[PDB]
């Protein structure tokens, strides 16, 4: 049963069947590969099938540190008591640290450029090398961990490696929480849904359940509509870096070799700050680089990520569109006319009805990314309700939320409130001119860029234990 | 769960002291609505050909992608108020929250 | 591991440990036997353990018909096409039907009177012979199903056995729903909780989850505080029936032989109508016949039902008292003063704090039955919230609720609204003076009694298929 | 589930047509609150000696019954407003809704 090479529908495979006149796959006997998610209770005919979350639901930088103890220890530098995370011993990005390589049986990254022979990177989460821009964000955070452990060693020379690792890890987890709820989520939800689902923090509530709901694994995939079809690299003058200033995403999936032999992470971080995201429009949902060429270089056929999202919701047994609108307290359209009004687009509504037959059967990612966007938000009301409810739970139900009394001292929180991802890029790369905050909105060079020296640095003075 | 702890465990266990595996890794997702499967408990809609989902045939996901998601790349609208960093932080953040394992 | 013959704590046993200075079990190395409830996903180290409900959650008389197909077929009289349920082939109660006998390999009924050799009865649910009053109710409904299938055959000579069975079953299921929601629940919850949790029925809602919540299996055990220590039996003149008019409950558990050899079900039904229930009081929670002698004749030691209820909640992993008061939106007492105010009894509050330390640990059945009773109700605010919420879901989430459009005709619904449990007794027994409705309130003979002829009968005219 | 049906199935399956096992027999109970177990997922409070529940030792179920539930039987207060039939319908009704199996 190798779901990757076969189209036979035998467990654990659930391959995607091909329609007549498919734009790309002309053989209806072919299929797009698909493995059903691991069930939480194998073989039980008594339980309703449910899936597993291999990560901690908390926003704790687990993609940097790992969510299991063997892996976490292996990511650390155990050759000293400095509390550092291990770095690549063969390559460096202009003298700065790169991630360690993994030792995979069948390494996909080795397939993207066989002469270069650069394996996938190893990080706290298995998907670090999926696209080089993600690797750049993982590399940046690894460097920030080490920069902080170093500074902390100077302030407190008596601290041993464990304490140093734990204190820097605690600061990196708080930085991810602050950038996420202060800067990112307002731009996702827009101002009224933010007020509605994420009112001002009061205190940790142990009766709030912090688990990721099964639907959120599908609903947060709304970000696939933001993907541009290229990876852009800019030089120090924020000009196209030659050669390859724009390379198609189907040539960058698992391409860890571009990080090592094509310039490091700076060209890539510059490309991310000065290039706009793709706007999700009801007639421009997701690009063909991910709809037709996903993992083309390493799979027998290119995958269709929108289609994988729909198949995955069926695999996970998620209710359709109307059940989720009802859950959120939103009117549920029964007719194409009513659906036309909710979507404010009768042509889209009719196409949905032709495919699905009833709004009750629209797969949650398809219905959710089809709704008109909230004002100053990039998600419509169904997605806003699901993402907003999920993030309120992860904040209110986390005993280590950074604002929770006793997690940081009042002095440390005041220091922490000054962090920003513009500053972290300044302290760990060779980039000297960076975007003005909010970094998620800023995208035009030179209008939205400032010099790194005007950014507040994190002042670790309150971590000097006397 | 240790009565005093200054750091998070790696696994997330003991964050909620009353129900210590909540939010911990390698645990089943919580469901906000009962699941909907072709047989009621395990089989996905679209498994058996001819079985309808609430009176309507199941649409093929690749057909829905072809007819509604597909668009000409040359017409892409750049979001003038968001950088690509907005997309990337979203993927990084998703990876701190969920990874659904599959068989090898 | 036989949890009944040993005190070794090893799966599946979870024996109750004995306190110092126990009033009955002087050997602190003995224990009260206890088997953990079967897990829904056995052996998993991923799933949080949950238990199984072997019955249909719906209020469909499944205790009469069974909740599994082989069992339901075996309860039917398959020797003809009359749609009848099988009755006992060796005994009759003054010419009236009795339940068939079951064929249990280890039968507890046989042990209550070894010379009588009368086995346990067979009904849709396995606990029918637990106490003869419960057997009387099960017998009554069997007779009502057969009475009804006979009348329907007269009105509809061409209906076969399957149609007669289904149609009489559908009227018996509606009758249990009407007596429960019209006569029983108002007396349990009292008028203000009835309004709050069971507002007037509007329609079936398919998004309402009708499953029994784990906590309800423990919270509905509030009924153990209503048990009187005797099984009462009265004659046609509602005078004590000689001899044996009051037998200790520790001598009636599983005693099927008393239904068969001591008068049938009429003296038992009469005793249930003209004897008051025990009132639950804060200093008189449950009697010793169930606290000291439960199943004394068939177990190596008498069990303690209050203690099994609390141990069951720990086996089921149920949250303690405050977590359930918070779920219901009720104030959560943190101190003994606050617990004395919630309870309107400070002595009870100090006693609870001495045993539990914190209100967060009081087991749900113990905290629940300790609250002061709502006016004209028999449960306090926490249990009213949990029982009220559960019956609201079983009614709105049931596609076959009797008032749901299309289950019964308008004319049939009007005829069903006339049924009363006093009438079902008049029709299936030799009793001719019965309690005035509401039968759950009425208990004083001759004051609250009426002759059967004053009660309206169920008019089946609307069931004739023209 | 058949598109049309006139009587309930024995098992309760198909009463809810979108999620056909809801309310049907031999299915796990629904949880209104996350479970609380001594190890977070299977062991009951009171299983391991010395394991505290929320900072306080677990009270023996038999000790709580001895102390709070016990009362002199001849002091029983009869309920002037409810008949024993009110107690008996409660048990019969409970047996229509739930039965939690144990190993034999
Ligand atoms: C059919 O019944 C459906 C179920 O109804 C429940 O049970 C029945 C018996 C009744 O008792 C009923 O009163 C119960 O609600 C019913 O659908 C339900 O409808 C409500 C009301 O719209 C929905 O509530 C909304 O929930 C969302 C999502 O958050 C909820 O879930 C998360 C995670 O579980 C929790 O953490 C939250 O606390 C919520 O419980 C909320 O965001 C939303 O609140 C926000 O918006 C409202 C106004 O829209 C504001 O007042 C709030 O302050 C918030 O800002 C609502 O609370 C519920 O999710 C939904 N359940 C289901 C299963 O779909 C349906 O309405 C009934 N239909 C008819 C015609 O009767
Ligand atoms: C700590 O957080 C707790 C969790 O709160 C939820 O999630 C967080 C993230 C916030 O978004 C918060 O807004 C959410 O509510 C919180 O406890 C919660 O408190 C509410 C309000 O008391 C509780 O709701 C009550 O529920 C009962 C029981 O019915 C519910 O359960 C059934 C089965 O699932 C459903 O079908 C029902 O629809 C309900 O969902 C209701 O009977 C009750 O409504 C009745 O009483 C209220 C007053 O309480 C009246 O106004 C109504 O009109 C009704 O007549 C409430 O709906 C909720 O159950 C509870 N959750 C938990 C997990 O305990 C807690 O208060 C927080 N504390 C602080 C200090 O922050
Ligand atoms: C570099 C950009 C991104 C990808 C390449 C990519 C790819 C995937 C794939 C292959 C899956 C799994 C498909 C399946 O179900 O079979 C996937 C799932 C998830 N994504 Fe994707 N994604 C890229 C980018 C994003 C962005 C910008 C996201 C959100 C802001 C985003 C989210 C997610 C999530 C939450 C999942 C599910 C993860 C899980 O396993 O639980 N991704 N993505
Ligand atoms: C004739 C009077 C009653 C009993 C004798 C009796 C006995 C029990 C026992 C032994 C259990 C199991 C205890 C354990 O957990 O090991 C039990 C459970 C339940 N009861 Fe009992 N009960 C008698 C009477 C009543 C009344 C009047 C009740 C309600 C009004 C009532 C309820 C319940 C419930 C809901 C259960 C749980 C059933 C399940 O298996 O899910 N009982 N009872
Ligand atoms: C560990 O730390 C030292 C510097 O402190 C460095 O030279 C060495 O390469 C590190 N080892 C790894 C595996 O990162
Ligand atoms: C592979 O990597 C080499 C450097 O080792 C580079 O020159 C070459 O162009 C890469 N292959 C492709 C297809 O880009
Ligand atoms: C079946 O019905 C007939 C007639 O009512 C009756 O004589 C017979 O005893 C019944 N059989 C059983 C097993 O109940
Ligand atoms: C046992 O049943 C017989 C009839 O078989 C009855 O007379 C006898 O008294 C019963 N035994 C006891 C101990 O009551
Ligand atoms: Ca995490
Ligand atoms: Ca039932
Ligand atoms: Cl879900
Ligand atoms: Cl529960």
């Amino acid at each position: 049963v190798n779901c990757e090479t076969s189209c036979v529908q035998q467990p654990p495979c659930f391959p995607l069947k091909i329609p007549p006149n498919d734009p790309r796959i002309k053989n209806q006997a072919d299929c797009i590969p698909f493995f059903r998610s691991c069930p939480a209770c194998p073989g039980s005919n008594i339980t309703i099938r449910n899936q597993i979350n291999a990560l901690t639901s908390f926003v704790d930088a687990s993609m940097v540190y790992g969510s299991e103890e063997p892996l976490a220890r292996n990511l650390r530098n155990m050759s000293n008591q400095l509390g550092l995370l291990a770095v690549n011993q063969r390559f460096q990005d202009n003298g700065r640290a790169l991630l360690p390589f993994d030792n995979l049986h069948d390494d996909p990254c080795l397939l993207t450029n066989r002469s270069a022979r650069i394996p996938c990177f190893l990080a706290g989460d298995t998907r670090s090398s999926e696209m080089p821009e993600l690797t750049s964000m993982h590399t940046l955070l690894l460097r920030e961990h080490n920069r902080l452990a170093t500074e902390l060693k100077s302030l407190n020379p008596r601290w041993d490696g464990e304490r140093l690792y734990q204190e820097a890890r605690k600061i990196v987890g708080a930085m991810v929480q602050i950038i996420t709820y202060r800067d990112y989520l307002p731009l996702v939800l827009g101002p009224t849904a933010m007020r509605k689902y994420l009112p001002t923090y009061r205190s940790y509530n142990d009766s709030v359940d912090p688990r990721i709901a099964n639907v959120f694994t599908n609903a947060f995939r709304y970000g696939h509509t933001l993907i541009q079809p290229f990876m852009f690299r800019l030089d120090n003058r924020y000009q196209p870096m030659e050669p390859n200033p724009r390379v198609p995403l189907s040539r960058v999936f698992f391409a860890s070799w571009r990080v090592v032999l094509e310039g490091g992470i700076d060209p890539i971080l510059r490309g991310l700050m000065a290039t706009p995201a793709k706007l999700n429009r009801q007639n421009q949902i997701a690009v063909d680089e991910i709809r037709e060429r996903l993992f083309e270089q390493v799979m027998r056929i290119g995958l269709d990520l929108p289609a994988l999202n729909m198949q995955r919701s069926r695999d996970h047994g998620l209710p359709g569109y109307n059940a989720w609108r009802r859950f959120c307290g939103l009117p549920q359209p029964e007719t194409v006319g009513q659906l036309g009004t909710v979507l404010r687009n009768l042509k889209l509504a009719r196409k949905l009805m032709e495919q699905y037959g009833t709004p009750n059967n629209i797969d949650i990612w398809m219905g959710g990314v089809s709704e008109p966007l909230k004002r100053k938000g990039r998600v419509g009301p169904l997605l806003a309700c699901i993402i907003g409810t999920q993030f309120r739970k992860l904040r209110d139900g986390d005993r280590f939320w950074w604002e929770n009394e006793g997690v940081f001292s009042m002095q440390q929180r005041q220091a922490l409130a000054q962090i920003s991802l513009p500053r972290i890029i300044c302290d760990n790369t060779g980039i000297t001119t960076v975007s003005k905050n909010n970094i998620f909105m800023s995208n035009s060079y030179p209008r939205d860029f400032v010099n790194c020296s005007t950014l507040p640095a994190l002042n670790l003075a309150s971590w000097r234990e006397a | 769960c240790p009565e005093q702890d200054k750091y998070r465990t790696i696994t997330g266990m003991c964050n909620n002291r009353r129900s210590p595996t909540l939010g911990a890794s390698n645990r089943a997702f919580v469901r906000w609505l009962p699941a909907e499967y072709e047989d009621g408990f395990s089989l996905p809609y679209g498994w058996t050909p001819g079985v309808k989902r609430n009176g309507f045939p199941v649409a093929l996901a690749r057909a829905v992608s072809n007819e509604i998601v597909r668009f000409p790349t040359d017409q892409l609208t750049p979001d003038q108020e968001r950088s690509l960093m907005f997309m990337q932080w979203g993927q990084l953040l998703d990876h701190d929250l969920d990874f659904t394992p599959e068989p090898a």
